[PDB]
């Protein structure tokens, strides 16, 4: 078959978000507030064009809301945050029901700061719309014509022409 | 019975057996065909159904 087209090393060279994975689950909800929108604009492409190679430049744009979401809480409430991620890091399944101290701290603290409202039990799954200008993707399946079907049965149903015809049975 | 009686009802059998028999070669040549190419309504073995398939958006992405 053919040549499988990837994409160059620097096509792929972005600032990654350079964190821990407690700083991130410490963040997530207010992550999910404020970076709505290039990451679900990203992932509707990833579920529609399905395929990576097709998702970069929208993929960077997640790699350039993130760290500017960070900046912002490292400008303003590093400190807080910091004694919150610590927290959350510390524990082994990394709860969120152990730490709800520095949690209110750090909300407090963004809220008075920043302006954000944590989301509430239910809101991060809801399936949102998103407005896009990129095309719908008409073939992401890279599918070919399907073949033609056979052709159905049409007319009025006659009677069998001198019966059986089974050797001698005339009817 | 008449010779005409016996010489015309000997046409209309030989009319319907005729016929019977050019429709029995055309039953054998159409199903030749049909087992050989698979295009007819006969032969037509069973394959999997299509409205079983979920398109639904799944779990991860690359489907
Ligand atoms: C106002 C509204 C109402 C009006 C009503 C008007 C009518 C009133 C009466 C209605 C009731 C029906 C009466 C009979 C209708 C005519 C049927 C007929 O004769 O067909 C001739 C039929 C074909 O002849 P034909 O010259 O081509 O056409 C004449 C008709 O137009 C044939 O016409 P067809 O083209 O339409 O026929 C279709 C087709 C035409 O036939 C064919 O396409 C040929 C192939 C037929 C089958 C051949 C099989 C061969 C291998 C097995 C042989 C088994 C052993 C033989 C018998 C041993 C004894 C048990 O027949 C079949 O497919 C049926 C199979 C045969 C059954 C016939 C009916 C029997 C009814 C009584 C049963 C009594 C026992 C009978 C013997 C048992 C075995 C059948 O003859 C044969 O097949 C040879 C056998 C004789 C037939 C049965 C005789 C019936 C009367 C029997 C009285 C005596 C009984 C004694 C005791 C029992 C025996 C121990």
């Amino acid at each position: 078959p053919g040549i499988v087209e990837l994409p160059s090393l620097e096509d792929l060279k972005v600032q990654e978000v350079k964190v821990s994975s407690s700083v991130l689950k410490a963040a997530a909800h207010h992550y999910g507030a404020q970076c709505d929108k290039p990451n679900k604009e990203f992932m509707l492409c990833r579920w529609e064009e399905k395929d990576p190679r097709r998702c970069l430049e929208e993929g960077k744009l997640v790699n350039q809301c993130a760290l500017e979401f960070f900046r912002q809480i490292k400008r303003h409430c590093a400190e807080p945050f910091t004694e919150y991620w610590t927290c959350i890091d510390y524990s082994g399944l990394q709860l969120f029901r152990r730490c709800r101290k520095e949690q209110a701290q750090f909300d407090k603290c963004v809220l008075d700061k920043l302006g954000w409202v944590r989301p509430d039990l239910g809101e991060l799954s809801k399936v949102t719309k998103v407005k896009t200008d990129r095309p719908l993707p008409e073939n992401p399946y890279h599918s070919r014509a399907r073949p033609e079907p056979n052709p159905e049965v049409e007319g009025d149903l006659k009677p069998a022409r001198h019966g059986s015809r089974l050797f001698f049975w005339t009817m | 019975d008449a010779p005409e009686k016996n010489y015309e009802r000997t046409m209309a059998i030989l009319q319907i057996e005729s016929e019977k028999a050019e429709l029995r070669l055309k039953e054998l040549e159409v199903r030749r065909l049909m087992r050989a190419k698979g295009d007819g309504p006969w032969f037509q073995y069973p394959t999997i159904d299509k409205a079983l398939i979920d398109h639904s958006p799944k779990a991860t992405p690359d489907n």
